[PDB]
């Protein structure tokens, strides 16, 4: 079993963005990385995925097999694209207005992903948390696995540490995951406009209100999601301008420090 | 299966036809109603 978990930031931010993309339902992903040995089983974290859950609800999440196999498939592309030794490591979900510690369901779904290897762990996002009491803001996130209880089956919970390694730059894989999830939403709302129109048979004025909801739902996805992703991209872009200018400069001024010095 | 509802479905306008047609009427009045009779299935997800 592990006992160590590394998630580099680069990612980290990754799962965030898709944490805080939306309140009212639960959203979920996989997280590919490695296993290593120091000074201790630990795996790292690079890059994750981020995927469409079709049955929704409260509480009911679960991977499909056929997720498992794209993700295996990504995973191998990825590894030989960086020639890194990369499996499907773990996966994460979001809390929204909940607790950040996981269901007795969200442990059997960890046992049952156990099953394929012990080495398997679960992340959980507990995003915006409100309490006009205190008048603040939280959000938490956490790391664990699940252990057979000394009863019959009823499984149950176990911590493990998790750390954030500072990645101090964005690697392009991170926005090649980012730009996939304004795709996913888009996919989804016309996967079920095409399953709408299965009953070709249907009223005339029934398909423009039902047009015109598909188009106030793309409307809403990209003032909410893309429009504020593609400002955030312009942000870092002048940012990083800004910030080269700065390094030039300080380049420049530690060459002068060290020719005219010893 | 054989999971079976028959709920009845009518407009605003058709209520207030009858009603119209009855308030006119000093006694009981009577009559017949047309329309479709539709089933549509829904297969419900039960956890997993
Ligand atoms: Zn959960």
């Amino acid at each position: 079993a592990v006992q160590a978990v590394h998630l580099e930031s680069d990612a980290f931010l990754v799962c965030l963005n898709h944490a805080l993309s939306t309140e009212k339902e639960e959203v979920m992903g996989l997280c590919i990385g490695e296993l290593n040995d120091d000074i201790i089983r630990i795996v790292h974290i690079h890059s994750v995925i981020i995927l469409r859950r079709s049955d929704k609800r409260k509480d009911r999440v679960e991977i499909s097999p056929e997720q498992l196999s794209a993700a295996s498939t990504e995973a191998e592309r990825l590894a030989e694209l960086t020639g890194r030794p990369m499996r499907v490591v773990g996966w994460y979900h979001s809390h929204p207005h909940i607790t950040v510690w996981p269901s007795h369901v969200d442990v059997r779904t960890q046992a049952m992903y156990q099953m394929m290897d012990q080495g398997f762990v679960g992340l959980i996002f507990s995003c915006f948390i409100e309490d006009k009491n205190t008048k603040t803001g939280r959000v938490l996130y956490t790391c664990f696995q699940s252990i057979q209880a000394q009863k019959s089956s009823e499984y149950e919970r176990i911590e493990i540490p998790i750390h954030i390694v500072p990645h101090i730059t964005i690697g392009k894989v991170c926005l090649e995951s980012a730009v996939e999830l304004p795709k996913i939403l888009c996919q989804e709302e016309q996967d079920a406009y095409r399953r709408i129109h299965s009953l070709t048979h249907l009223d005339s004025v029934t398909k423009i209100h039902n047009g015109s909801v598909f188009t106030k739902n793309l409307c809403s996805q990209m003032s909410a999601v893309s429009g504020p992703l593609l400002q955030w991209l312009e942000d870092r872009l002048e940012q990083n301008q800004q910030h080269l200018q700065e390094l030039q400069q300080e380049k420049e001024e530690l060459m002068e420090e060290l020719s005219s010095l010893e | 299966m054989e999971g079976e509802s028959t709920l009845g479905v009518l407009s605003g306008f058709v209520l207030g036809a009858l009603t119209f047609h009855h308030l006119n009427t000093d006694s009981d009045t009577e009559g017949f109603l047309l329309g479709e009779m539709k089933g549509e299935a829904k297969n419900s997800i039960t956890d997993s």
